RNA sequence: GGUGAAAUUCUUGGAUUUAUUGAAGACUAACAACUGCGAAAGCAUUCGCCAAGGAUGUUUUCAUUAAUCAGGAACGAAAGUUAGGGGAUCGAAGACGAUCAGAUACCGUCGUAGUCUUAACCAUAAACUAUGCCGAUUAGGGAUCGGACGGCGUUUAUUUUUGA
């Protein structure tokens, strides 16, 4: 049986595609299949960043972000909690999930 | 739809089809007479023409020819005949 | 001793803290690279080898670096955290936060934080095979 | 050591892996601006008052 | 962790008798050339000149990483930092002139966003004064206003027109001019704002940069060159 | 250094770390997508040269010149084979350190053929959409790539026609 339509890769209409390393066991998997995050950050936690800000000589002062992109294999992913297993009819749903915007 | 009048479409609706799938298949090319500015001459040009089209006297380019229908010197007139 | 200068100026140094996923690195040269001014790792404070990324023995490397450069007479640094880099992780260790208050905190000045990890266009084959760490 | 005195005003949850510890937000008490998150063994109420003997250790979330 | 050592000194060494190598030092200061505003930029260090061993031999291959915003007073140039190398050693100071420029890595990284076209192209150049340096360009699409299409993408063939735009605005910026003449152009990015405008035609082309310029090729020394714009 | 924790290994014959410079070979990050091309295998940095191809447009030209094919022929990932060049990185075989009742393995430090290229062989893959090729008809919808046609505006240039 199929488990899924699209094969659960995401590659119609070619016939190969390079691959690349997982960033935590360094396997290699095609790119297409990949789990891929974007990640944005501050160079410190909201904790320090007072210390930071006070110990400046510029009066006031912004830190910087930090920008990564992490992929995984699909083994990694589901062992760190990235993604999930779901139910068979609430697999076929790709809507990217509601961030919280009032955090209660 | 599940009743329809096949022969008679309105005119209004054989301008959206296709050029060959009409009732009977009819050309939306014509001809046309360009007044060129300097001389006073006509010339009868096909209005998707593939070649650089000369007019007899001054020896002027009247169009140039394009993917689809040639563009017209912009100092030019045009006649549908 | 030091170098001579008025009560309101303030001389600078720049601060280099490797921060990896077994060790930190806290090192402290003059305006430029060439020359190394004090250097202490993770390491030399702890007993047990296991915890030399642990967050508490960058705060103690970071402290005593305060109080060795500060009778050299500078007083304000900047600061370079680099990850591993290369084919490594790329994203900083446990420690790189740690150090970096422990000198606000002790007095010195800070300005111009940065990031300088290497990163390849395209690199050679990296460790570990096809198939990965299957443990 | 310059030891610090730090007061509760809020406990936000338990946490550890058999209740036992708590986890608490502090005020110094003395620097209104300040306020860092620690971890406390015991019993808290609000507005009780705790010894610190280190103050630069925070804790994880 | 002390207990670790083995080998320790090795096959067979002793201990050393004289420490505290500072007490050796010295202390100069840093200038800058004539088209910046600030001067001083900080302090160095070396060793005391002594028998055998000049000072001023190990102050004339050193550069520094001075960020552009402390030496024009100015925040707006918080991410081009550029080196000074030294060349002439006065009286307790160092004589410098320009080596290069860079972005910073996170504004760099802040750019590039999905759903959008980067165009990149370089070329090599030479001044009146024989310098070998190099310049690189970088650019990326703009949005419409009122535009609903949610991917903003150039054709290949487009692209191919921008790139050779790029290449020919640079080389005539650059065909006559000093090296002291291109720098007064970086600091207020003519060329940037110069691309913009003949590129207009082919497409929009928001962000125009210069990222980076570094020198291969040096002529004869030229005391004479660096007195002028020093010690103004 | 490395690990869940350790050891083998390197170190005042200055290890690890810091800045400047040089050589060699491999590879083209981010942009990169329910997007493009090719008979399939496959193909991603710039520029110059060489021949080839699909779609659209057309009041051009020939007039059945067509479909599928037993035998037959061209191409055909990776590994492997024969002679030269090259040999940075990874790493079959092999040698050690741990774990374990045992561990010829999973984990760690080294490491040969190979990995790259030129001239010739080999003809197999879950070579997968597990779905042969040509032709006709059958239901609603919104996205997207390439070409043409119509239109109200904005933007903009030695600016119009074009491009967005
Ligand atoms: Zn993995
Ligand atoms: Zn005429």
């Amino acid at each position: 049986v199929k488990k899924r339509k699209n094969n659960g890769r995401n590659k119609k209409g070619r016939g190969h595609v390079k691959p690349i390393r997982c960033s935590n066991c360094a396997r290699c998997t095609p790119k297409d299949k990949a789990i891929k995050r974007f990640t944005i950050r501050n160079m410190v936690e909201s904790a320090a960043i007072r210390d930071i800000s006070d110990a400046s000589v510029f009066a006031e002062y912004t830190v910087p972000k930090m920008y990564l992109k992490l992929q995984y294999c699909v083994s990694c992913a589901i062992h760190g909690k990235i993604v999930r297993v779901r139910s068979r009819e609430g697999r076929r749903n790709r809507a990217p999930p509601p961030r919280v915007r009032y955090n209660k | 739809v599940l009743a329809v009048d096949l022969l008679n479409p309105s005119p209004a609706s054989e301008a959206r089809k296709h050029k060959l799938k009409t009732l009977v298949p009819a050309p939306r090319s014509f001809f046309m007479d360009v007044k060129c500015p300097g001389c006073f001459t006509i010339t009868t040009v096909f209005s998707h023409a593939q070649t650089v089209v000369i007019c007899q006297g001054c020896t002027n380019v009247l169009c140039q020819p394009t993917g689809g229908k040639a563009r017209l010197t912009e100092g030019c007139s045009f006649r549908r005949k | 001793l030091g170098p001579q200068v008025r009560e309101g100026e303030l001389v600078f140094g720049v601060a280099r803290i490797f921060a990896s996923f077994n060790d930190t690195f806290v090192h402290v040269t003059d305006l430029s690279g060439r020359e190394t001014i004090c250097r202490v790792t993770g390491g030399m404070k702890v007993k047990a080898d296991r915890d030399e990324s642990s967050p508490y023995a960058a705060m103690l490397a970071a402290q005593d670096v305060a109080a060795r450069c500060k009778e050299l007479g500078i007083t304000a640094l900047h600061i370079k955290i680099r990850a591993t880099g290369g084919n490594g992780t790329k994203t900083p260790g446990p420690g790189a936060q740690s150090a970096l208050r422990a000198l606000a905190r002790s007095g010195m000045k800070i300005g111009r934080i940065e990031d300088v990890t290497p990163t390849p266009s395209d690199s050679t084959r990296r460790k570990g095979g096809r198939r990965g760490r299957r443990l | 050591a310059p030891v610090k005195f730090v007061k509760v005003t809020r406990v936000l949850g338990r946490t550890g892996s058999r209740g036992g510890v708590t986890q608490v937000r502090v005020e110094f008490m003395d620097d209104t601006t300040r306020s860092i998150i620690r971890n406390v063994k015991g019993p808290v109420r609000e507005n009780d008052i705790l010894v610190l003997l280190e103050s630069e250790r925070e804790a994880r979330r | 962790v002390g207990k670790n050592k083995r080998l320790s000194k090795g096959k067979k060494g002793l201990k050393k008798k004289v420490q505290d190598p500072f007490t050796r030092k010295d202390w100069y200061n840093i200038k800058a050339p004539a088209p910046f505003a600030v001067r001083d930029v900080g302090k160095t260090l070396v060793n005391r000149t002594t028998g055998l061993k000049n000072a001023n031999d190990a102050l004339k291959g050193r550069i520094f990483e001075v960020c552009l915003a402390d030496l024009q007073k100015d925040e707006d140039h918080a991410f081009r930092k550029i080196k000074l190398r030294v060349d002439e050693v006065q009286g307790k100071n160092c004589l410098t002139n320009f080596h290069g420029l860079d972005f910073t890595t996170d504004k760099l990284r802040s750019l590039v966003r999905k759903w959008q076209t980067l165009i990149e192209a370089n070329v090599t150049v030479t001044t009146t004064d024989h310098y070998l340096l190099r310049l690189f360009a970088i650019a990326f699409t703009k949005r419409r206003p009122n535009q609903i299409k949610k991917t903003t993408y150039a054709q290949s063939s487009q692209i191919r027109a921008i790139r050779r735009k790029m290449v020919e605005i640079i080389q005539r910026e650059a065909a006559s001019c000093t090296l002291h003449q291109l720098v007064s152009k970086l600091i207020p990015e003519v060329i940037g704002r110069e691309i913009e405008k003949a590129t207009q035609g082919i497409y929009p082309l928001q962000n125009v940069h210069i990222r980076k310029v570094k020198l291969l090729k040096q002529p004869k020394f030229d005391l004479g060159a660096l007195m002028a714009l020093h010690g103004e």
